[PDB]
């Protein structure tokens, strides 16, 4: 059925599985016309699809071209989407196939589902949660790599860096969340508490800065206080 | 026109012949139905007085033999039966109608209501769709199950209606998976029409029968293929101009026909709604749309 926070371990198991969201496949800017209408211009964009026992995101970035003479692209999006997953689905040795694939948002299911029909025994399931993976754009060199695309492109990523090393994928994936949610809810507060201290970098092969355990702890207080803050300022409080 | 005669009455029972009904109380003198008319499939059906539950009944073509009803007091019901005997037969039709003990078809003469029920319906087809071959009629009741039921438990009473299902292989084209879910014109004109029914007409009687069973016998699969059946139609973009139109009046004289009281039970919001105002054919089903907007206006 549905994952939800009653079945939130289930994530962290070793029965494979894929978060797919398809938040930032199709991106546009909205703007004015010569004749003062409206028209939309196009971006590159992406499938943000996540094994969250691993941290192995595999980024199908969405160039513009296909787009390119199409109609009803909101929809076309969804299908997009689930091509492409079930493409990466087939690509992988059986050993690697996910057992279950969860979509963050239920229009997603019925594309998937079809385009999945080669593989009855995985599962595609809905959430209940409203998770904040859309603010993957927000991750600087994750923005960087889908902007600079000139065709389609797969980028692997591991989305935990090295912190496998020393935390379970649980604490990981909750300080994924968390991270997220404060880059969704206040994306240049965020991005402050993250690069303030100029002693601490982002190594070249990481997405995020080589906090110690430490300074996680503070960040992590950090990022909660700001969401904290703005879920009280939001509802006003 | 031909004649359905009667053993006995020996339970209390409400009996329908195709769209009509009438009480038997238990022991009366109720010998058969007469001035049937020849030319299209019936359904004499039961509703026993005690037990509400198990509408039960026969499809029959009085063409293909001379059929009886008899009360079978071990299995609790009345059991068509043929009779190989054409002059005992005729001998037995012609003592019950001098002694006048049987109901007559009450058909009004402008009335082509049961015609525009079954105008594609077939014993033949009937008979493939419930499968009991040593008999020239067909029993279903309410509660049998069809294959694609079955599938998601006893298969030799089960109703084989043709499966449908739209997120199936059948269904769609590897390649074509978006363009074939969203317009399933493929699957209704090469798979369906084209490869399984063979015609439009076979279609429509599957589609006919399967209205039926749902309205007198309350079956719920045949309720679902009825439903999925129109959905095909009404999802693609593609259908044949006269098929639309003899489906307009198909469902016309389907909906004129339902019971205003069983109208909450047998028909899907979801898909009158699609089909009417947001698939392909929202414009194309004008009498049938009337009908709904008229007498149905709640579920819409
Ligand atoms: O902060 C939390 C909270 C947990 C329980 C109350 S807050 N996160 C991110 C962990 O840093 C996740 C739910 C565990
Ligand atoms: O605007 C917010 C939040 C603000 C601050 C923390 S969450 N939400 C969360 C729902 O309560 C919106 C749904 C996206």
């Amino acid at each position: 059925g549905a994952m939800n926070s009653s079945n939130y371990a289930e994530l962290f198991n070793n029965d494979i599985k894929l978060f797919v969201d398809d938040t930032n496949v199709y991106r546009v800017t909205v703007h004015k016309t010569f004749e003062g209408n409206v028209a939309t211009k196009a971006i590159n964009g992406c499938i943000f699809t996540l094994n969250p026992k691993t941290g192995h995101l595999f980024l199908k970035i969405i160039h513009t071209s296909v787009w390119a003479g199409q109609k009803r692209l909101s929809q076309l999006a969804k299908w997009k989407t689930a091509e492409e997953v079930s493409a990466l689905v087939r690509s992988l040795p059986k050993e690697e196939q996910p057992k279950q694939i969860i979509v963050t948002r239920k229009a997603m299911l019925d594309p998937l589902e079809v385009h999945m029909l080669d593989f009855p025994n995985i599962a595609i399931r809905p959430t209940e949660l409203r998770l904040p993976f859309s603010a993957a754009m927000s991750i600087d060199k994750l923005s960087d790599v889908v902007m600079k695309a000139t065709e389609p492109q797969m980028v692997l990523f591991n989305i935990y860096d090295d912190w496998l090393d020393r935390i379970s994928s649980y604490t990981a994936f909750s300080r994924l969340t968390l991270l997220l949610r404060a880059l969704k809810t206040n994306e240049e507060s965020a991005k402050m508490i993250l690069l303030s201290d100029p002693t601490i970098t982002i190594k070249s092969y990481h997405l995020w800065p080589s906090f110690t355990d430490e300074q996680w702890i503070t960040i992590e207080s950090q990022m909660r206080d700001l969401i904290l803050t703005e879920y009280g300022r939001k509802y006003n409080v | 026109m031909n004649t359905v005669p009667f053993t006995s009455a020996p339970i209390e029972v409400t009996i329908g012949i195709d769209q009509y009904s009438f009480n038997v109380k238990e022991n009366q003198p109720f010998h058969g139905i007469k001035d049937i008319p020849i030319g299209h499939v019936h359904v004499i059906h039961f509703q026993h007085a005690d037990n509400s539950s198990m509408r039960y009944g026969y499809w029959f073509d009085c063409r293909m033999g001379n059929f009886y009803i008899q009360y079978d007091p071990k299995d609790g019901l009345y059991k068509m039966m043929e009779e190989r005997d054409g002059a005992k037969f005729e001998n037995i039709v012609h003592n019950f109608k001098e002694r006048q003990m049987m109901v007559s078809y009450p058909k009004i003469d402008e009335d082509d209501t049961w015609y525009n029920l079954t105008e594609f319906v077939q014993m033949d087809k009937i008979r493939k769709i419930v499968r009991k071959d040593e008999n020239q009629f067909s029993y279903v009741d309410s509660s049998m199950t069809t294959v694609q039921e079955n599938e998601l438990s006893d298969p030799a009473h089960s109703l084989n209606y043709t499966v449908i299902n739209f997120k199936s292989r059948e269904a769609i084209r590897p390649g074509h998976e978006m363009e074939d879910f969203l317009d399933k014109s493929y699957y209704l004109n090469t798979v369906m029409l084209q490869g399984i029914f063979k015609n439009s007409s076979n279609y429509f009687g599957e589609l006919q029968f399967a209205f039926l069973n749902a309205m007198f016998f309350g079956n719920y699969g045949s309720s679902l293929q009825w439903h999925a059946m129109i959905e095909l139609i009404c999802s693609s973009a593609t259908v044949p101009k006269h098929m639309l139109d003899k489906l307009d009046e198909i469902l016309y004289y389907q909906i004129k026909t339902l019971p205003e009281q069983y109208s909450d039970i047998l028909l899907n919001e979801r898909v009158w709604n699609i089909c009417l105002y947001s698939s392909f054919q929202k414009n194309s089903l004008h009498n049938t749309e009337k009908i709904m907007e008229n007498k149905y206006p709640e579920l819409l």
